[PDB]
């Protein structure tokens, strides 16, 4: 087997990347230490107005104001 | 005046035709492939207007290359006949200027001119390449002199 | 608007060129001048049940800004492969093949 | 003033254009050893003006086809179209702004292909339906390995906005990170102007194509729309993947240096026809189905996980 | 020699720069001295047409806070 | 003697697949003809710079005359029974000096093959072929030469036909 | 290397007869390659021969503005020339 | 001749010598007028040869 | 099928063809080519004409080859004469013989790319060919159908500097070849247009009178130069190209060995020319000398009879058949005893040739028949006679 790629990679060496590369994309993300950003990066987006929820006390996390240290902090997006 | 503007007029009509003549070969010929060498790299064509030449539909001068058989007469006039109107004839060989070494014989029109209009014609068994070139330029000088819209005018 | 203007202009200058075409010129038999390519019409569907994979293709620019980012990979991968082995039967089967 | 630039956008392309007629008959000459026009100008600077008023000049012979409404349709399609891709196109600043931009390039460049259909049927004869229903196989064919160089691509500028491609490019040429898409890309521009190593239609040698029938003014236009979209493609290439400068201040660099790149890949089109013996029409294909559409296909696969797994996924906008 | 293909090239080398310097200087003189603004997505509308309500009939015309 | 002209490690399997897939070998064409546009063109100015011909070369026909005045040809018929193309008509007299000399003479010269039978068979060197081939006609009479197209043809090239008989003599 | 071609390259604009000189040669004989005189000749044509070109452009005339009826300037001929110097242009003869 | 860089262009690209093989003749051509020449011509009968 | 007739005009070919197809969609079901259209009746005229005044029609059966065409003839009537050329006149029959085969071939390889679609090998090699035809204008007077292979000998001697002049010319002429060879032996884009396509099989060449490069391109070893020496090609050394796997590249990679075969035996033929006198010189067969028909009665009157009647050469017939470029070609003269002969056909390689084109060109597209009759290198001239 490993010495019918070396004339399928002689000649036909097209085909071989073709399924070589069509391949590779399929691996690259689920052994990647950073496919985990894509869904996060594109999560922090604000394209719409995040609306504000009624204050009744009972919720310590939300952060009050936009310059709380609570609430999503991205220091990761940067130097991501 | 009116008579100034399409004298100089008929001058840049004349001069748009004459300055790019695309030819198209009958090949038949032993005529042909001298008119080769006119279009290779000695004796360039292509810098005179003519080009590496194009086909029926697309050219303004039929070159008449080699004997005229009584079989290809027939072809000949279709081809002269499938041209644009502006269209002229140059007949290359004293094969098809008249016959040749091959002049009378069973099979073979005696001019290609018998078939259709000939304009200049250009003589020598193999024209040498510097002829036709000289009897292409001939037909420049007489695409030059022509004066259509003078005669539209003095009609 | 502007495109408007623009594609409109652009016509008027293809029809001038042949209007100056057919009249600045101003009989003698000048005017006169079949079988099915099968493999044509398979190319031609061919063409049709891809260029149709491109239009579900098309989307990705704006689907790779998905939040389920993991999910459009993996819908993605699966079109793209099934018409790949959709060709490849095409490959056997010699419709390819010219 | 937006009419100053369509005036200023139409006339330096069918002024340059003339001047590509000249340039493909010189620097081929020099290859074959042959000075080209010398004599009509300068250095042949006024030979195409010389053809431009005579082809006109020829009898438009509407030579018994079928329809002179397609006969004088196709034409006009033709130069209607490549003379509208330049509408779009993504200069420092371009004539309009379109989202879907590159897909409005696509769209037109392949509505092109009617021209060669109806071109080929009205005329009536074997050659003309012969060489149509062949050429457009091959756009046809080549569109599909187009649209995709043209999608993969986009997942990295993240948009269809050619005006975009010139940030994604603020500091690299994407030829860089594509260089098989750029490959395949040259050969679905080359070829796809029915243009080169793959002139199947209009075969010469072989066939007489479909603008056989055709002469003077109707001639004049396919040819006129066949060198405005030679300079396209390579105009594309010099957005798509050589990316030139751009800086808020000093707008022509980029215009600059776009000359540059798009006269090198319009003459770099020029080495090809003097160069390349004429792929077989089964080859062409061939090319296309069993060898650049799998790679295209994988490759496109590709680059949609390079997003996701580099978290790269570009900006919308 | 090879000299002769630039005449040529040089027309087809302005030919294609009148375009771009154009179309990027008719832009700047027929919208105030700055860019043509993009307008892309909705929200640059907006601010677009606000600007012209905010002054002149011209987005172009820009109030610098004295307004 | 004859020679045959048409007739795998990792190493030569990268190798075939380098040079068909980042094609390398079309590339050694493209340089191939980027070595001749720097080349310079063999054209010749053509109108100006004629190109290069020798004092073989055979065209236009001429009758030579003798320096004193005197036609040389003296109607042999020897150049019409062997001009191939059945060219030359040269019906003749006494021309009532007692002498010898043609009344007719004719080479149409649209059967005419240049192959200059008639300049070699000549005893006296009368009709030769000369080094015209710029005599392009708008019509068909203007190649039928009689004797007064063809005399005072050689009345006009024979300071340049001379040169080139007594350039070639010898060898003939 | 460049620096040269171009210096080398005026001088024949400027000393081909004067800028008139230049036009009516450039534009009417698309030439500027200097070259020496072999002779002046009756009708007003001009010889040059540069031996340092190859061997098609070391032998070219400059023809006359006009001669006799031929109003000659813009309809150059290939036969212009005369009999004298055909055996010389066509080089059948090194001989001037 | 040609501005080496020029030259070098045609070597380099060609891959071959150039300045040696010129499809141009330039001195390598034979001038004209070569000197006349002297062409070279018992028991001599016939119906021997 | 589809009865779409190839072009009589065709660009394709040498124009001269018509080529009737069947089209069963895109690929070819039949050829018949309808050749003809140049038949201009060269045999007949010949009967009319005495045996000089006949070697013209020789020079103009094949135009690309001129001189080797009269190398048959002049082979042939010195056959029927029993005398043969002189020594220098031998080698100037080889030197013009091979400077003929280069141009044939630069014809044949070049014409058959710009059918394909290759443009400048035609430009390079055709400047090459005017310098080639130079050396016919210098020798003969003609850049072609120069008449010079004379029945004798040639006509006239070699004038003082041609042998220099082909030196420098085969010299360099070398490098303009792989110049050649590198733009369209190695292309993936030639290979497909010209490898496996028109294979002729051995014993099928040979039956179909094939006689060529179509004959060795199969691996039949058989060149003519080497089987049945003609003139002094006994005396010079050359390698026959043959080749395997009889398709279009394996008969073009010939050519292009031949071409640089050619240039070895031209490299022998000036090393080693001798002084001599170049025609026999018995009068009665070979014109006398211009100096001695002016001073010597014996000359007039050999000179008047050879020129106004003939050479009557004895009454036989023999075919005499000879390497032209394109393949054997050879003249079955006929002779009477009269000055004029009485046949003369003239075998072209060509009518064997095209007639293969239907059997060559099966199972092949129409894109394919232009690469069958370029690998042909078919001349009109030779094949309508
Ligand atoms: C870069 C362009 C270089 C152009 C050039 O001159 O090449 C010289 C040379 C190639 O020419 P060559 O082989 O030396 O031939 C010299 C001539 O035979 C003999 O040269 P010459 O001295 O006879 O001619 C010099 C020339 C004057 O020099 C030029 O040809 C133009 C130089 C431009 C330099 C930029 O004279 C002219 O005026 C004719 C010019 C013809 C072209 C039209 C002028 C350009 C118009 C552009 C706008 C329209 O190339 C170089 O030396 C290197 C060039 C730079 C790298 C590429
Ligand atoms: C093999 O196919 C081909 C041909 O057909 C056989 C050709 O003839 C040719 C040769 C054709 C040419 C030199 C060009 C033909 C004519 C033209 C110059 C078309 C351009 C005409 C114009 C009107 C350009 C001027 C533009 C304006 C409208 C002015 C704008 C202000 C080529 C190159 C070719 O590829
Ligand atoms: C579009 C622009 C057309 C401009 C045409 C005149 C300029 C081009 C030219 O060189 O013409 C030379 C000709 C004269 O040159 P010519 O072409 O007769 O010959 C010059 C010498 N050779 C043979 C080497 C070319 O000038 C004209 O006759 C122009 C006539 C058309 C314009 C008339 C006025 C309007
Ligand atoms: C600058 C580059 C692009 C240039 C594009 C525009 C180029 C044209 C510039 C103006 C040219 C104006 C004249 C064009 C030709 C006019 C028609 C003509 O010459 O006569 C033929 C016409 C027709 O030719 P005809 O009547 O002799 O017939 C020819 C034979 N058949 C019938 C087969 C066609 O002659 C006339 O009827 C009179 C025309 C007078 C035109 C006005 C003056
Ligand atoms: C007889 C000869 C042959 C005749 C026919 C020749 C071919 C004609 C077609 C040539 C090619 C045209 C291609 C048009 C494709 C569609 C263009 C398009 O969809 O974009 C329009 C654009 C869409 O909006 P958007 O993308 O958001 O714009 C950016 C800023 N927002 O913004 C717009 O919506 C602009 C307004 C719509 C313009 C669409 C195109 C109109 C074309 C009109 C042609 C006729 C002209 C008038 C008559
Ligand atoms: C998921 C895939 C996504 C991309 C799909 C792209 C299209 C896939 C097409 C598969 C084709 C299979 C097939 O039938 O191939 C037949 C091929 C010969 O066919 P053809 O090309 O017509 O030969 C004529 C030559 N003149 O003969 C062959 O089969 C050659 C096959 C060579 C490659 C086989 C697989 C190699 C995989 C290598 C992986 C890496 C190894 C290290
Ligand atoms: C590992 C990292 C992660 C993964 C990275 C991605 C995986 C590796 C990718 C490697 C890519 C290698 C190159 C692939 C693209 C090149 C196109 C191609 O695949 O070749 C197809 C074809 C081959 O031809 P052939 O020999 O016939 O092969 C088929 C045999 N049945 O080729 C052809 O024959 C086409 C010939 C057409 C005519 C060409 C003429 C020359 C063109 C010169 C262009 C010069 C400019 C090019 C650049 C332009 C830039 C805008
Ligand atoms: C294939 O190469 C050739 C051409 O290019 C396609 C020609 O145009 C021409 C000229 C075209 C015609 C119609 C005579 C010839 C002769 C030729 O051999
Ligand atoms: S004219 Fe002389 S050369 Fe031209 S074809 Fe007839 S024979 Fe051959
Ligand atoms: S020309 Fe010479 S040959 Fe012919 S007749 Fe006069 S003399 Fe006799
Ligand atoms: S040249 Fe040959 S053909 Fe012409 S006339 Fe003299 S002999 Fe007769």
């Amino acid at each position: 087997i490993s010495a019918f790629l070396k004339n399928a990679w002689a000649k036909e060496p097209v085909l071989v990347v073709s399924f070589s590369v069509w391949g590779l994309a399929i691996i690259m993300p689920m052994i990647s230490p950073y496919t985990k950003y894509a869904s996060m990066i594109n999560k922090a987006t604000p394209y719409n107005y995040p609306v504000p929820v009624r204050d009744d006390g009972n919720m310590p996390d939300v952060p009050s104001h936009p310059q709380d240290p609570l609430g999503p902090s991205l220091d990761w997006l940067k130097n991501l | 005046r009116a008579e100034y503007v399409v004298t100089k007029l008929d001058d840049l009509i004349n001069w748009a035709r004459r300055s790019s003549l695309w030819p198209m070969t009958f090949g038949l010929a032993c005529c042909a492939v001298e008119m080769m060498h006119m279009a290779a790299p000695r004796y360039d064509m292509d810098r005179f207007g003519v080009v590496f030449r194009a086909s029926p539909r697309q050219a303004d001068v039929m070159i008449v290359a080699g004997t005229l058989t009584n079989k290809m007469a027939p072809a000949l006039r279709k081809v002269y006949d499938q041209m644009p109107e502006p269209r002229y004839v140059v007949s290359m060989g004293s094969c098809a200027n008249g016959g040749g070494y091959y002049h009378y014989s069973y099979s073979v029109v005696r001019g290609c001119d018998r078939i259709v209009p000939v304009d200049i014609y250009v003589p020598g068994c193999p024209p040498t390449a510097e002829a036709l070139l000289y009897g292409i330029l001939q037909l420049q000088r007489k695409i030059k002199r022509e004066q259509k819209l003078k005669i539209w005018y003095r009609r | 608007m502007n495109l408007y203007t623009v594609i409109f202009i652009n016509i008027l200058l293809s029809l001038t060129l042949i209007l100056v075409a057919f009249w600045l010129p101003q009989y003698s038999e000048k005017a006169n001048p079949l079988p099915f390519s099968m493999k044509f019409f398979l190319v031609a569907i061919t063409f049709l049940l891809f260029d149709l994979e491109i239009a579900l293709l098309l989307p990705l620019p704006w689907a790779i800004q998905t939040i389920k980012t993991s999910t459009m990979m993996i819908m993605a991968f699966i079109l793209v492969t099934i018409l790949s082995l959709g060709l490849a039967y095409e490959w056997t089967q010699k419709g390819l093949e010219w | 003033m937006f009419f100053i630039n369509i005036l200023t956008l139409l006339v330096p392309i069918l002024i340059a254009m003339a001047f590509l007629t000249l340039v493909e008959r010189k620097i081929l000459g020099y290859m074959q050893l042959r000075k080209g026009p010398n004599i009509v100008g300068p250095y042949g600077i006024l030979q195409p003006f010389a053809d431009a008023m005579k082809l006109f000049m020829k009898e438009p012979m509407r030579p018994l086809t079928t329809s002179m409404s397609l006969f004088i349709i196709a034409p006009t399609l033709s130069l209607t179209l490549a003379l509208s891709l330049w509408v779009p196109l993504p200069m420092p600043h371009p004539l309009i702004n379109l989202n879907l931009g590159i897909l409005f390039i696509l769209a037109t460049s392949s509505l092109s292909v009617y021209s060669i259909l109806w071109s080929g049927w009205a005329s009536n004869s074997k050659y003309s339906l012969f060489g149509a229903l062949r050429a457009v196989a091959q756009t046809i064919s080549y569109e599909v390995t187009m649209a995709i160089i043209l999608l993969s691509v986009l997942l990295m500028n993240g948009s269809y906005s050619l005006q975009t491609l010139i940030t994604t490019q603020e500091h690299m040429w994407l030829l860089l990170p594509a260089w098989p898409m750029a490959m395949m890309w040259f050969i679905s521009t080359l070829a796809e102007t029915n243009r080169a190593p793959f002139d199947l239609t209009e075969g010469e040698s072989e066939l007489v194509g479909f603008n056989v029938e055709y002469a003077a003014g109707p001639f004049a236009l396919f040819f006129m729309a066949e060198y405005t979209n030679i300079i396209l493609m390579n105009a594309l290439t010099t957005i798509i993947f050589l990316g030139p400068l751009y800086y808020i201040n000093l707008p022509e660099l980029y215009s600059t240096n776009f000359m540059m790149e798009a006269l090198l890949l319009s003459s770099t089109f020029l080495w090809i026809r003097a160069s390349y013996p004429r792929f077989r029409y089964d080859q062409l294909m061939h090319l296309l189905w069993k060898n650049f559409l799998p790679l295209t296909l994988a490759l496109c696969m590709w680059h949609i996980s390079l997003p996701i797994f580099t978290a790269g996924v570009p900006p919308y906008m | 020699m090879w000299f002769e293909i630039l005449p040529g090239l040089a027309i087809m080398g302005v030919c294609l720069v009148i375009p771009g310097v154009s179309t990027a200087y008719i832009h700047k003189f027929t919208n105030g001295g700055k860019e043509k603004r993009v307008a892309r997505v909705q929200y640059q509308w907006y601010l677009m047409e606000r600007d012209r309500r905010i002054s002149g009939v011209n987005r172009y015309y820009v109030s610098k806070g004295l307004e | 003697t004859y020679k045959y002209v048409n007739k795998v490690d990792m190493k030569s399997a990268t190798d075939n697949a380098a040079r068909i897939l980042m094609w390398t070998e079309l590339i050694r064409g493209l340089g191939m003809t980027l070595s001749y546009l720097f080349r310079e063109p063999a054209t010749i100015n053509y109108p100006f710079e004629k190109g290069p011909l020798s004092p073989r070369f055979r065209g236009e026909h001429a009758l030579r005359r003798y320096p004193s005045g005197e036609e040389r040809c003296i109607a042999c018929k020897l150049c019409e029974a062997i001009c191939p193309a059945q060219a030359i008509t040269i019906e003749a007299e006494p021309r009532a000096d007692g002498s010898r000399r043609t009344t007719r003479y004719d080479i149409d010269m649209t059967k005419c093959i240049y192959c200059g039978f008639c300049q070699e068979a000549c005893p006296v060197d009368a009709i030769v072929e000369g080094p015209n081939f710029e005599f392009s006609t708008e019509t068909h009479e203007e190649l039928l030469y009689n004797k007064e197209k063809l005399l005072n043809n050689g009345d006009k090239w024979e300071a340049e036909i001379a040169a080139n008989i007594q350039a070639d003599y010898l060898y003939r | 290397e460049l620096v040269e071609v171009l210096k080398r390259g005026v001088q024949q604009v400027t000393g081909h007869g004067g800028l008139r000189g230049l036009l009516r040669v450039f534009f009417r004989a698309n030439d500027i390659r200097i070259g020496t005189l072999v002779g002046e000749d009756k009708y007003g044509n001009k010889y040059y021969e540069d031996n340092k070109q190859f061997f098609g452009r070391h032998r070219w005339v400059i023809y006359t503005t006009e001669m006799n009826g031929k109003n000659t300037f813009w309809d150059v001929d290939g036969s212009m020339v005369p009999p004298e110097w055909h055996r010389w242009l066509h080089c059948m003869t090194d001989d001037p | 001749s040609a501005t080496r860089v020029i030259q070098k262009l045609r070597n380099w690209a060609s891959g071959q010598d150039l300045q040696a093989k010129l499809q141009l003749r330039y001195q390598e051509i034979a001038k004209r007028t070569q000197p006349p020449p002297k062409l070279p011509v018992s028991n001599n009968y016939y119906c021997t040869r | 099928n589809m009865t779409l007739n190839f072009g009589p005009q065709h660009p394709a070919a040498h124009g001269v063809l018509r080529l009737v197809l069947e089209l069963s969609g895109e690929m070819v079901r039949k050829c018949d080519p309808h050749i003809g259209l140049l038949h201009r009746g060269t045999e007949k005229l010949i009967e009319y004409k005495t045996y000089l005044q006949a070697l013209p029609y020789f020079d103009r059966l094949d135009y690309v080859s001129m001189m080797c065409n009269e190398q048959a003839y002049s082979i042939a009537v010195e056959k029927l004469l029993n005398i043969q050329p002189p020594p220098r006149a031998q080698w100037i029959r080889v030197l013009f013989g091979e400077i003929t085969r280069i141009l044939n071939h630069i014809m044949a390889v070049t014409t058959h790319a710009l059918d394909i679609g290759a443009m400048t090998p035609f430009f390079w090699m055709f400047e090459e060919r005017e310098k080639m035809f130079e050396f016919y204008e210098r020798v003969s007077g003609a850049r072609m159908h120069a008449a010079y292979i004379r029945p004798g000998g040639v006509h006239q001697d070699l004038p003082l500097g041609l042998l220099d002049d082909i030196y420098e010319f085969s010299k360099n002429f070398s490098l303009r070849i792989d110049e050649v060879e590198e733009m369209l032996t190695n292309n993936r884009i030639w290979r497909n247009r010209t490898v496996d396509i028109g294979v002729v099989t051995a014993e099928d060449a040979l039956n179909y009178g094939f006689s060529g490069v179509m004959l060795r391109g199969s691996g039949i070893q058989w060149d003519l130069r080497k089987t049945q020496p003609y003139d002094v090609y006994d005396q010079v050394e050359f390698d026959v190209p043959i080749g395997s796997r009889g398709d279009c590249y394996d008969r073009y990679l010939c050519r292009v060995e031949e071409m640089r075969q050619s240039l070895r035996i031209i490299e022998q033929c000036l090393n080693k020319m001798p002084p001599g006198e170049i025609k026999v010189d018995d009068a009665k067969v070979s014109p006398p000398k211009r100096a001695e028909m002016k001073t010597s009665m014996e000359s007039l009157i050999h000179h008047f009879k050879l020129y106004t009647e003939g050479y009557q050469v004895p009454p036989g017939a023999t075919y005499t058949a000879i390497e032209a470029p394109k393949g054997e070609f050879g003249v079955y003269l006929v002779s009477d005893g009269s000055s004029r002969p009485y046949r003369c056909k003239i075998k072209a390689p060509g009518f064997a040739h095209l007639a293969g084109l239907d059997k060559m060109s099966k199972g092949h597209m129409l894109a394919d028949v232009v690469a069958i009759i370029g690998t042909q290198d078919i001349v009109f001239g030779e094949i309508d006679r």
